[PDB]
RNA sequence: UACCCGCAGAAGAAGCACCGGCUAACUCCGUGCCAGCAGCCGCGGUAAUACGGAGGGUGCAAGCGUUAAUCGGAAUUACUG
């Protein structure tokens, strides 16, 4: 239920950055960044119509650390809901209680975040929650418990956090360790890179 | 002195294989019990059976008694080898070099002995060479096969004679009956029974392309007069035809298996031979299927574009060719033998 | 049962398929 | 009983299919129309990305493949068409 293997090599797959890694030091210097994995590394292959879409696909569920069967799920329910299909699943994707605890900066990386939520240190108004795919709603104030709020890591996390660009749709507190989830985020919000139209169409053949 | 220093340990590696081929230790472990059982005097109370186990005794003690005396004898040949080196006198050297040969001799025939198993080894045999389906091609294989296993009959010093013959319309033999003559014919040629697979491209064929032809060579062993069986009158049919009136045609209905000869002048020597024939065959498939109870038919792979060629069942790999084909084939023959198939 | 042995399908005369020559043409290739 | 609190220590916890095209993923070795593969097209006859092994990868994941069976694709019974 989790990839616990090489992070980077993941990133190398994909082309990009998936933030995979903490951002202390430069992906490049721990990769070869550029050049893909294995023996046939070097060798760039045209990539096919459904290839690229499947690519694209792997990449924002690798991203947010998501297996397939609820990668599927998700989709299915952003189609349910209305509005744009690509931008509510995204929605979705960052409402995930781990991923809202990254962005905050309570965990170095997505991972990190979700294995913090796991190990009961996350207040989800109040009330301890363990699962990492718990959507946070709007107006859900969401806090690391006391008992995990003297953990060395925690404080590194936010440091990392406050290296990094921050986003308009949550407000954390650094010295409380607890931030409001204020409203779901709009599609500006989020990384344009990701063409969650390929992912759509991927799911509709 | 060169030639008896290479003889001495050359001797010894050969006795070792002998050794490794037997797989002694067995063979002296059965001795062990069967000698404790002898030992035994209840053993001697039930005769048949008595006499049974001392038969099993001697040969085992004897294979291995053998052995032994290799193991020794050699030993005995370099101690005295040492001890001329070390007195320079001419006649413990002579004598050294001497006593070598006889060792060697009996090894030779210990060999050949664990070599030739069957009982009909020694007796003279019918090859039987039938081409395949193809056509053409086919026919012009069988041919070469016969023309090299004839060439091989001369090398080893044995009488061949062609007992039947039938010809392909363009090229070739459709089929071909030898009678191979001399000592010990039948114990080599056995092994050479089943289909032999050539593939070569076809100068028949009017383009280059490459074709792969079969023949099946047959042998069996000459047992006429020895042997107690005998076919019966109403199973056999007789049949005449023309030669290429001379040629008898003999068949057999329970086994469905034929016969024939054509190189007698007249009906009644053609019609003799071929019961002969018949008779071997039948002994020899009677043989077989004894072998199958107390117990794919392709043997050799003769491949003359890549020019190599490979025994399946020995594993045994030449690439002369034309050598194997002139009836050099000696090598295979023997490698089977030792494998023991 | 020798000749009908000889006789089974597993020894009928093969013949190789060209690859320059007459059967040269292939329509799609081992790989594309 | 659920639930909660304490204890110890990364500790007790990852496999299955696939990588010729369709179809995401390629190389070396062995064999050599054999052994075998195969859903279709087909592959294999001595440089096999198609067989078997390895390394490497891809896809799923406490499951993963195969078989069976139904609709789909099939506008291939077409009312829509
Ligand atoms: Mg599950
Ligand atoms: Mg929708
Ligand atoms: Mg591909
Ligand atoms: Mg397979
Ligand atoms: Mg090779
Ligand atoms: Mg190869
Ligand atoms: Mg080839
Ligand atoms: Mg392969
Ligand atoms: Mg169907
Ligand atoms: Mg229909």
């Amino acid at each position: 239920a989790r990839y616990l293997g090489p992070k980077l090599k993941l990133s190398r797959r994909e082309g990009t950055d998936l933030f995979l890694k903490s951002g202390v030091r430069a992906i490049d210097t721990k990769c070869k960044i550029e050049q893909a994995p294995g023996q046939h590394g070097a060798r760039k292959p045209r990539l096919s119509d459904y290839g690229v879409q499947l690519r694209e696909k792997q990449k924002v569920r690798r991203i947010y650390g998501v297996l397939e069967r609820q990668f599927r799920n998700y989709y299915k329910e952003a189609a349910r809901l209305k509005g744009n299909t690509g931008e509510n699943l995204l929605a979705l994707l960052e409402g995930r209680l781990d991923n809202v605890v990254y962005r905050m900066g309570f965990g170095a990386t997505r991972a990190e975040a979700r294995q913090l939520v796991s190990h009961k240190a996350i207040m989800v108004n109040g009330r301890v929650v363990n699962i990492a795919s718990y959507q946070v709603s709007p107006n859900d104030v969401v806090s690391i418990r006391e008992k995990a709020k003297k953990q060395s890591r925690v404080k590194a996390a936010l440091e990392l956090a406050e290296q990094r660009e921050k986003p308009t749709w949550l407000e954390v507190d650094a010295g409380k360790m607890e931030g409001t989830f204020k409203r779901k985020p709009e599609r500006s919000d989020l990384s344009a890179d990701i063409n969650e139209h390929l992912i759509v169409e991927l799911y509709s053949k | 002195i060169n030639p008896v220093n290479n003889r001495i340990q050359d001797l010894t590696e050969r006795s070792d294989v002998l050794r490794g081929y037997l797989d002694y230790d067995a063979k002296k472990e059965r001795l062990e019990e069967v000698n404790a059982e002898l030992e035994q005097p209840d053993v001697w109370n039930e005769p048949e059976r008595a006499q049974a186990l001392g038969k099993e005794r001697s040969s085992l003690e004897a294979v291995v008694d053998t052995l032994d005396q290799m193991k020794q004898g050699l030993e005995d040949v370099s101690g005295l080898l040492e001890l001329a080196v070390e007195a320079d006198d001419e006649e413990t050297f002579n004598e050294a070099v001497a006593e070598l040969d006889a060792l060697e001799e009996k090894l030779a025939q210990l060999e050949f002995r664990r070599m030739f198993s069957g009982e009909y080894d020694s007796a003279d045999c019918y090859l039987d060479i039938q081409a395949g389906s193809g056509g053409t091609e086919a026919q012009d294989w069988a041919s070469m096969l016969e023309r090299m296993y004839l060439r091989w009959a001369e090398s080893r010093g044995f009488k061949t004679e062609i007992i039947e013959e039938s010809e392909g319309e363009v090229a070739g033999i459709k089929s071909v009956t030898i009678k191979i003559s001399g000592d010990y014919a039948y114990g080599w040629l056995r092994t050479e029974t089943g289909v032999h697979r050539l593939v070569r491209k076809s100068p028949f064929d009017s383009g280059g392309r490459r074709h792969t032809s079969f023949s099946s060579a047959f042998v069996y062993p000459e047992v006429d007069d020895d042997i107690d069986i005998e076919i019966n009158p109403a199973d056999l049919r007789i049949d005449v035809y023309r030669t290429s009136e001379s040629a008898v045609r003999i068949t057999h209905i329970p086994t469905g298996i034929v016969t024939q000869c054509q190189n007698d002048r007249s009906q009644h020597k053609n019609k003799d031979q071929a019961m002969k024939q018949m008779k071997a065959k039948l002994y020899e498939l009677e043989m077989q299927k004894k072998n199958a109870e107390k117990q794919g038919s392709q043997i050799r792979s003769y491949v003359l574009d890549d020019s190599r060629i490979k025994d399946l069942r020995t594993g045994v790999e030449t690439r002369n060719t034309q050598a194997v084909l002139d009836g050099s084939l000696d090598q295979f023959i023997e490698a089977s033998l030792k494998a023991g198939l | 049962a020798i000749e009908t042995l000889l006789h089974d399908p597993l020894f009928r005369q093969r013949v190789e398929k060209n690859k320059k020559g007459k059967g040269s043409y292939m329509r799609k290739g081992k790989h594309g």
